This record gives C-alpha cells, structure tokens and sequence, in this order.
C-alpha cells in the first residue's frame, strides 16, 4: 500500500484546477489522508474523513461553508445536498476505483 | 583430539535470569523462551558461553602471572581476543588463504581460542542452552520498589542538616507534581496506545510520531523537574528468573578436543565454581548454581560413548572423577608451549 | 581481593512479612511465591539487599562522625547515592577506570553498587528448607497478611564478588549494625520482621578446588558472635582504613 | 534514641481465648496441624488502650507531640512499637475449653514473647512502660470480659543495643503480676522519669 508520488502530483494538480466546490470519493481513508497531506490547501476549505469519522458531521459542516470535500468510503446512499435542496457540488472526483483488496 | 560431551544439570542455588535483548519487550522482562510465546524459557548458551570464556580467560592470565606492579603480559588486543573474541587490530579474516593449516599450529598454541573460536577460526567448545526438566520453574522474582529513605525511617532526620531537610521536602513536592504530571502524560500516552494498533495502515505512522514526541515532553519535564532527574519512589520492574533449585539440563560439547584443551576447559570450570555466577541480577545474589556434568566421550566408529568421568561444581567444592579428567586438566597445566599472542 | 560467600540460615524470632506488589492479589498481601500458585514462598532479596545497604549506609555515617548539633556532614545527593544509589544531582568513556578509585576511596558503593556501578555484593532470596512454614497473620474485615512462622529456618546466601579488606570489614560491620535491630521486610507493628541468623562466611580463591571457611558469624538476640580470626581482620582493616571519600562520583 | 527490646515470657493463670472478633480456633502458626500462637494484634490493642487510658488519665516533628502516636503510629506515621505474637514453648499445652466451646492455652502456660520499639527516645519510650505498669492494675490479655479470660503475669527483660556493638546491654526487668508492678534497673526507672516529666501530650 505504497501510493505512488506521481500519481498523488497529478491528484493534487487536478484537484487544485477546480474553480469550485467539489466532492472527492477516495477509496480509502488511508487514500484521503495522503491526498490531504500532499495538498496544500489552495483552494477553499478542504474538509477530511479522518479514519472512522462520522461522514454526516463533514456534511453539516460543509453546507455552511462549500468547498472541496475529500471523503472516502463515505456514500452509503447519501449526498451532501444543500438546506432546501440544491447541488452544491459541480465536480466529483473518483481519485481510484475502489478496487477491493485480494483476499486470501 | 578426543570429542568430549558434558551432558548433565544446573541446579539453580539462587534464582537464575538473563536479560535477552529479543525476549525483553516493552511488556516486561521475560527469559528466552524455547520457542513462541508460551513454551518452556531456557537459559541461554550465548551467556554460559560468555562466562566459561571469561573464566578460562581468567585462568589463562593466573596461569602466565602478573608482573610486579600486578600486570598481565598481554596487550589489550589479546585480551579481547582471549575473552572477548574480538579483534582490535583487524587480524582475522574468514576463508583467507595462508590461514589454511595454520589453524592448528594456533590452536596447540593458543588452546583458548581453539576451544571458544574467533572470527575466522570455528570455536570447538559449544555450550548448550539450558533447559529445564520440569514444569513451572520459572516466575518474576526481584521486584520490590525504590522508596524515599527517610520516609521509611525518621532516624535519618536527625542526620542532614536543615538546608539539606529543605532540599529533601523540595525534592518530595517536585517529584510529587511531576508524578501527577506524568501521570496524565501517560494517561494521553496509553488513549494513544488504544488507538496506536487499532487503525489502517500508515495512519498509525502519525501516532508513532505522536507517542514519540510525547516521549520528548517526557523527557522535558525530567530536565524541568530539577533536583532528581527521575523518580526517586519508583516500582522495579520484575524479572523472569528460574526458581531455586530448578533443574536445567545442559549439553556441551567441545568437537576433537585435545587434552590441552580438555584441560584448559576442566581448569575454567573450576574457576567458575569459586563464583559460580550465571546471567545477571548478581545485586540480588542471582545465577548462583551447582552443576553437576557427566563427561563422556564417543570414539568414532564406536556404538557407544564411554564415561571418562564427573565433573560436580558445589558450593563446597569442585569434584573431579575419573583419571581422564585428571589427565587432561594435568596435561594441560604442564604444556608450557602456549603462545597466546599470535 | 577475595570472593567471600555467606551461605547460613535465618531463624525467625516473630513472623517475617513481605508485601511485593507482584504477588499481592485481590486476595489479600500474598508472599512472594518462588514459582507458580503453589510454590514454595521466598524471602526476596531485595529485601535483605535494603536492610542490609541502610545498614551500611547508617555505619557509614556513624563512622565518618556527627557535629556538634548531631548531624551529618554529608549532603542529601550523597546519602540518596550511598543508600538508594539514585543521582540526585544527575552527574561514561571516561568512567572505564574511574571506577578503580570510585571503589577504593567509597568502600559502600563499591559494595553496593549505584546506576552504572556494578556491586560487589549480592544478596540472595531466602528460602525455607522445610514445609509448612508460612501462614496468615493479622487477625483483626481486615486483610490477613502472609507471613512466615517463629523459628521457619530460611536458607539465605550472600556473595561479595571480589571484595578488598575494606570493603568486607564494610559488609560485616553492616551486619554487626544490621543486628542491632535484626528486622526484616516491614510490619513493624505486630513485630514482624525480627530475625536471628547465622551465616558461614567461606572464601573461595578461583583455581582452588574446595573454598575455605573464613568462620562463622552468628546473630542472636543476646549478641553477635564473630568466629575467625579473619573476619575480625578484615573488621579492623575497614575501621582503621582512614583514606575513604564518601563525596566522590 | 535507644532501641528497646523487651525479651520475655508470659505465664498465664486462665485459659486465653482470642479471636472473639468455621469454629472458634486459636490462629494456625503455618498450615492447620503446626502449634498455635496468641496473636499479637490482640497483644497491641491491650497496649493502644493502655497508652491512651494513661494518657488520659494524666490529660518526626509529630513524634514529640504525641508520644502515644510517636509508640504506635497513625496510618500515615510509622509507630516505634511492635508488639509480636505469644509462642507455646513445648508440645501440646493447648485444648478445646469451655455453647461452642473455645480454643485455649492451660493454666500455666509459659509463652516466649518479643516487644520492640524502634530507635526509641527516653521521653516516649517512658510512655510504653507506664503503660504496661497502669496495664498491670488489670491485667487483660483475653478476648473474654464475662468469663474473665485474660489474667497473666509476664516478665520482660528490656535488652537496649546502641547500634554497632557486638552484645546488648539489660536496663532491666519488667514484671507485670496480679500482686502488683515490679520494676527493676535504675535507668529503667529515670527512662520512666523522663516521660513523666515532660508533658508533651496531644488527644487522638
């Protein structure tokens, strides 16, 4: 589970090329704590799922304040959605397809 | 060249421990075990071997003698060479050629290196790991905990004087706020530890950073502490040692052994026994034993191996059975042809 | 530079008590066990060790003197160092040799050694030879305390590695001191801890064959009694010897 | 500063029966079929009411205050004194007396028995003979207060050591009897004096 340093350059460039709120989809927490790291949050707020955090919390705390949202696993079904009902992201980013690991 | 193996066992006369740097963990002190977690802990061969060496060491600079001043002949470089095993001067190279049947003539010459080896040149006595017979036999002995003298007996008052009692009171206060602040320190420390193996991959990588930083602020506040850089009234960790009179079996075996070195063997056992001392812990009397080894050697080609004697090591003595083991430690005494500076 | 080994045994006057927190469990202050459950309980030597270095630590401060107001000149660093042996004041390559010295001029530290400083004497566990000989004590819902029983002969071996005149005269005035109040492990109250106890004190010089006794040291209630010619020698070499530092480190 | 120990037997005229606080036992000196012993926390708890009745009856820093707790001590203090167990000399000399019955040593019993007190100054150390001379006027070493169990006499040799010599030195002999309080050794009695004339004294 080495991610390779190119790849995350290209992430974060293209990340930081959004001219607008956006909804990353990592696949892992590990994925949206390395893509956090190697961004240098020029952009506006950038809101992290830390490693078993509640998603809802990071929803509520975006609508007052949209940005760019890097939150792995997540879904569920769910969207962060404004307060009468509105898409208040124009971009998602799918990093990786969640490829699921090989289980021996 | 006679293969000699002493087959027998260590009585434990004081509780027997070792300090392995793989079986100690941040768990605790625990013995080598024998393999795995719960298997039976052995004594290791590396510390008997290490304090056979150092007693025919010994016995090697008693038998070439001291000077007037109390100086042994050799240079530093042969000591460790003839204990340590070590070289300073880097002479001992592996699988050189010209060593090539010069590892004979060393060894007649040299018969400490020839029994414990050196780099380069295969050591020919191999002290086994001690194992013991039974069940049980070990457990956590010392222990105990550090305490504040005058705080156990107030006769010591009236011995230090007024600014050293003010000294002593500071010295209590500080080292009880720094308790508690260590205290909560650690409190942080194990909700980190929590968490330190319960998480994804890499994302513990933080935490690890995290504890050891905390280490540095523990380590601040020892220096902010003053007076004592650290805790005077501390618990002490047990350590695992094999109870009293456990019985450890020990296979040693010294590979063609001549009677020089036989001998040279023989006289470090009885050396031994004058401190018969194994392991560590020696402030608690630990590694006091009595062994007793059946030497018996195996003729190549025979079906059999035949006894050539007894050696007991007691705290009453040192007992010597059979003529062959007077002969070789005799053989070995009288050889005056020993250079132990090549 | 002799290795003497005091083997002998402890008899106990009053029960013998020690509450080592590795053993205490939710039952109650159980005795250090020697084993597994049912082991065979032994004296620690840690125990012994404390008693026998705050002995010394007290003859030391006795024989270097007390001023005028009764007190002694060293400070709390040094008597932190001479009976717990803890740097205080937290004061290496060039120690390698220093440590010669260090010993020669503080005969207590060199016997009971500090942090970094090997000690020449060790002081083993006492073990009782026969069975039976431990049972509940303190009877007052209050924890019965293990303990051992009046007269539970308890086979102790000491062994001071290499030790000078000095540094032996140290130990045997230590345990001259040490009988004054022969008193071990804790529970003051109850008098528990009181022993009367009589060692073999054998020397052994390395390449002999069979050690030999120097004599016996006895101590009873009614006095110590020192046997062998020797042991009062080394007595006097440590009283006499007026050449010992005890403000070095 | 003297460091007292009080060597000595305890003759007993009654049957002693202790462990009033399955059946009623005397405690086992190791394993169930071993000799029995008085306990001596019964022995200290006759001596902390004696030092408090006489206390009251006359009314490290700490120590000198209150000779009563400087003796035996509070939780946090360390007291001087120690008051150990009462040891049958010879075998058997012990039956089942006396309604349950109880455990009990014969008439005539002779325990061997060992006091201390720790570094003891003359001052406080007075308190603990004054208060085995006021515990003389009833002597109650039993657990038993209608059946009277507890009358004993006892004489204790006090055996001083100044740490450092090879012998003890007797101050002198202590005899608690029926018949009254027999005291011998002229520094014993100066020791007594000691404490008598200070007044140093705190309630509890």
């Amino acid at each position: 589970q080495i991610f390779s340093g190119q790849w995350l350059k290209a992430v974060v460039e293209q990340l930081s090329c959004i001219q607008g709120p956006a909804l990353v989809l990592t696949a892992s927490h590990y994925e949206t704590r390395m893509i956090a790291n190697q961004l240098g949050e020029v952009s506006q707020p950038v809101y992290i799922q830390k490693a078993g955090q509640a998603l809802s919390e990071i929803i509520k705390q975006y609508q007052e304040k949209p940005g760019i949202l890097i939150s792995a696993g997540a879904s569920v079904g769910v969207s962060p959605r404004g307060e009468n009902g509105e898409q208040i992201f124009q971009d998602l980013i799918i990093t990786r397809i969640p490829f699921l690991p090989p289980d021996r | 060249m006679r293969t000699l193996n002493f087959n027998g066992k260590i009585s434990t006369l004081e509780p027997l421990t070792v300090t392995v740097k793989n079986a100690v963990s941040t768990s605790g002190h625990r013995l080598p075990r024998n393999g795995g977690f719960n298997a039976a802990p052995y004594f290791p061969g590396t510390s008997i071997r290490g304090t056979l060496r150092h007693a025919a060491h010994k016995v090697i600079v008693d038998r070439v003698g001291l000077n007037a001043d109390g100086k042994s002949p050799f240079d530093l470089a042969e000591h460790f060479m003839l204990a340590q095993g070590v070289d300073i001067n880097g002479e001992a190279e592996t699988f050189a050629p010209g060593e090539i049947n010069a590892g004979a003539e060393l060894r007649s010459k040299n018969p400490l290196i020839s029994l414990f080896g050196r780099w380069g040149l295969s050591g020919k006595v191999g002290i086994g790991n001690a194992i013991p017979d039974g069940d049980n036999q070990w457990g956590m002995f010392g222990g105990g905990a550090r305490s504040i003298m005058f705080q156990r007996d107030e006769s010591l008052m009236e011995f230090l004087e007024t600014d050293q009692v003010d000294r002593l009171e500071r010295l209590l206060e500080e080292q009880a706020e720094a308790s508690v602040d260590i205290s909560q320190i650690k409190t942080e420390q194990d909700a980190l530890k929590k968490a330190m193996k319960s998480a994804d991959k890499d994302t513990k990588a933080e935490l690890q950073i995290k504890v050891r930083e905390l280490d540095e602020k523990i380590q601040a506040r020892k220096d902010q502490k003053q007076e004592s850089r650290e805790s005077i009234r501390r618990p002490i960790d047990p350590y695992e040692a094999f109870i009293t009179g456990a019985e450890l079996s020990h296979r040693m075996s010294i590979k063609n052994a001549t009677d020089e070195e036989a001998g040279l063997f023989i006289s470090a056992l009885i050396r031994f026994a004058a401190e018969p001392r194994f392991g560590g812990h020696a402030n608690h009397n630990c590694g006091l034993v009595e062994a007793h080894w059946t030497v018996t050697t195996w003729k190549p080609g025979e079906l059999v191996p035949v006894t050539l004697g007894e050696i007991v090591i007691t705290p009453n003595g040192v007992e010597i059975t059979g003529d062959e083991l007077f002969a070789m430690v005799k053989a070995f005494n009288e050889n005056q042809s020993f250079d132990f500076t090549a």
